[PDB]
């Protein structure tokens, strides 16, 4: 029964405001208030505040306090969370947990699904896709880079090659995503047998294949 | 402000050992103590409340008990589902914090990874940039470093690294290390090298070439 | 004139088990309040009912004033007054959104001072008279309610009186004196895990008042 949903991913730009909701439902929306956390990527969790949604009192973190600001719409359920003077560092997910004191085993009892927030002064760019060409087994690769949103989709030989792929989370540098991946076949297979990196991006609505060829 | 030290940071188990995370607070907070965990997928629930009891609809399996200022989670036998993040947290007095969080993750034998290097592709030299890149393939533990070499001298700059979470079917990690010149740049050396330092060798894993080829 | 507090008689926080956000979320900076205003409706014989929106956060449109008993009801029934008051929410029940108090009621007409009165709050710790702070007032006739949580409200904010878990402080009770007579209420939730706002905040059903000028406030506290 007892459930908070948040709004979908935003993609916004430095110093933009943004706002991200969580509509909470199963229960009388005054009896519990609404905290929020941070996660950052490849780091730890972080807590940003609560607010109380009887009375209506904010509990900010210092580091949070400035840029980070709770309010509420209480006859939607609903609670928001504005950030400001957007920032590189501000992209991360964003959690919101149910704070209801009235029981001692209601703190933090159901969380949200979390939002997405990435900063980035880029607007919507395809990808560059890139070959990587070089025992009984041969490693090749394919690179695709300086392209923005997430996410991009790679696969080899459109999905014959299963085994054997690993493909690289993609990593922001100067507003713009690069990624890769690696494929190992056996050297029986390869140059003989063709292999074909394949790369999407539903954002520039591109679908691109690149053949793998020994170099000149 | 009250600090949670959370021990250990990684810890290496198997399915169904018992195991037990501890986290110590430096200052009384007597029983306000929440233990969370973070899946992969991203999802987080609350596992233990008011420091030790459970929290309905997560597994008898999980507990959660004090000893004085050290509080433990403990679950008493792994399954796979459990190899995720778990973070402590309390909320005696503002502002409420977090402890530095735990991963737990598969033990298996210890790998050499597979270190190759591809030099950039005439396609991407047509515009103008260079990037060298280096694939180090199905190696564990998860700890290694990656030291480039340009004309035998290590670079630092313009280095983008990314590591796999771990394989599902034979719990190896996996990294890619890029390397990203301009044109100019990348043809005003000659030898591009790409060293892998693991715990399986104390000589590290070279691999190189040479523009002029 | 009741006389004050027995050893034993006043309530320990230690004993209070559950979290004391309950108990300060009342005193906090949400209030009822409204000025000159006419009883629209009444549910039971005993409460008036006003229409008073929240300018805040609006969690209601509608607010339910219960008092002691019938004839406070029919004294302020279709009476132009003032309504000051802390509300609650769980187990309040009447018949858009809606919430519930008790007393807090006083005539409007020839009530009104040109300018607000101070009243000087007198706080002992243990005995010894640490600070005084004043809080306003613009009624000649003033309930010992809203005086009770101007006075709170003051602590709350500067000496965490109640914080989120529990508070400094072991037992508590605010002081009226009015010339001669006194009384007085105690400021801490009965012991156990679970803490009746409705049940605590019946105190104020009797719509006791105090006058502007005359009335001294004194608050006795204890340290742990």
């Amino acid at each position: 029964q007892i459930q908070l949903v948040q709004s979908g991913p935003e993609l916004k730009k430095p110093g933009e405001t943004v706002r991200i909701s969580c509509k909470a439902s199963g229960y009388i929306f005054t009896i519990a208030g609404i905290q929020w956390v941070q996660k950052m990527p490849g780091r730890g969790l972080r807590w940003i505040g609560w607010i109380n949604t009887h009375s209506g009192v904010p509990e900010y973190a210092e580091e949070f306090k400035g840029r980070f600001a709770f309010s509420l719409e209480t006859s939607a359920r609903t609670a928001y969370l504005q950030i400001s003077n957007l920032k590189d560092e501000d992209t991360a997910t964003y959690f919101c947990a149910r704070i209801y004191y009235g029981n001692n085993g209601g703190v933090m009892d159901y969380w949200g699904q979390g939002t997405s927030v990435t900063v980035s002064s880029a607007k919507t760019t395809p990808p560059s896709v890139y070959p990587l060409a070089p025992n009984s087994m041969v490693t090749l690769g394919c690179l695709v880079k300086g392209y923005f949103p997430e996410p991009v989709t790679v696969t080899w030989n459109s999905g014959s090659l299963s085994s054997g792929v690993h493909t690289f989370p993609a990593v922001l540098q100067s507003d713009l995503y690069t990624l890769s991946s690696s494929v190992t076949v056996p050297s029986s297979t390869w140059p003989s047998e063709t292999v074909t990196c394949n790369v999407a991006h539903p954002a520039s609505s591109t679908k691109v294949d690149k053949k793998i060829v020994p170099r000149d | 402000d009250i600090q949670m030290t959370q021990s250990p940071s990684s810890l290496s188990a198997s399915l169904g050992e018992r195991v037990s995370l501890t986290c110590r607070a430096s200052q009384e907070i007597s029983d306000y103590l929440t233990w969370l965990q973070q899946k992969p997928d991203g999802t987080i629930k609350r596992l233990i409340y008011v420091a030790s009891s459970l929290d309905s609809g997560v597994p008898k399996r999980f507990s959660g008990s004090r000893s004085g200022s050290d509080y433990s989670l403990t679950i008493s036998s792994l399954e796979s589902e459990d190899f995720a993040d778990y973070y402590c947290l309390q909320y005696a007095n503002y502002p409420w914090t977090f402890g530095g969080g735990t991963k737990l993750e598969i033990r298996r034998a210890d790998a050499a990874p597979t270190v190759s290097i591809f030099p950039p592709s005439s396609e991407q030299l047509t515009s103008g940039g260079a990037s060298v890149v280096c694939f180090l393939n199905n190696f564990y533990p998860k700890d290694i470093n990656v030291k480039w070499k340009i004309d035998g001298s290590e670079r630092q700059n313009g280095v983008l690294n990314s590591w796999t979470d771990q394989d599902s079917k034979d719990s190896t990690y996996s990294m890619s290390s890029t390397l990203t010149l301009t044109k100019d740049e990348y043809e005003r050396h000659n030898s591009y090298t790409c060293e892998a330092t693991h715990k399986t060798s104390t000589s590290p894993i070279v691999k190189s070439f040479n523009r002029n080829e | 004139s009741q006389p004050d507090p027995k050893p034993d008689e006043l309530h320990k926080s230690s004993k209070f088990t559950g979290l004391m956000e309950n108990m300060k979320v009342l005193y906090d900076d949400n209030h009822v309040s409204a000025i000159n205003v006419k009883s629209i409706d009444q549910f039971l014989y005993f409460d008036l009912i006003y229409s008073i929106k929240d300018t805040k956060l609006g969690n209601y449109d509608n607010v339910r004033v219960e008092f002691k008993n019938k004839d406070l009801a029919d004294k302020y029934k279709d009476k132009y007054v003032d309504v000051f008051g802390a509300n609650y929410y769980y187990q309040c029940y009447f018949s858009k959104r809606k919430t519930c108090m008790y007393g807090g009621v006083t005539e409007h007409n020839g009530n009104q001072l040109d300018k607000y009165r101070s009243i000087t709050v007198r706080v002992f710790e243990d005995g010894k008279n640490l600070l005084s702070f004043d809080v306003q007032t613009n009624k000649k006739k003033v309930t010992a309610q809203e005086l009770d949580y101007l006075t709170r409200h003051y602590l709350v904010k500067n000496k965490k009186l109640y914080e989120f878990n529990n508070s400094p402080y072991e037992t508590g009770y605010i002081k009226f004196i009015e010339n001669e007579n006194s009384f007085w209420y105690d400021m801490m939730p009965a012991p156990g895990d679970k803490f009746d706002q409705s049940k605590y905040l019946m105190m104020y059903n009797d719509n006791k008042m105090v006058d502007s000028k005359d009335v001294k406030i004194e608050v006795y506290l204890t340290t742990k």
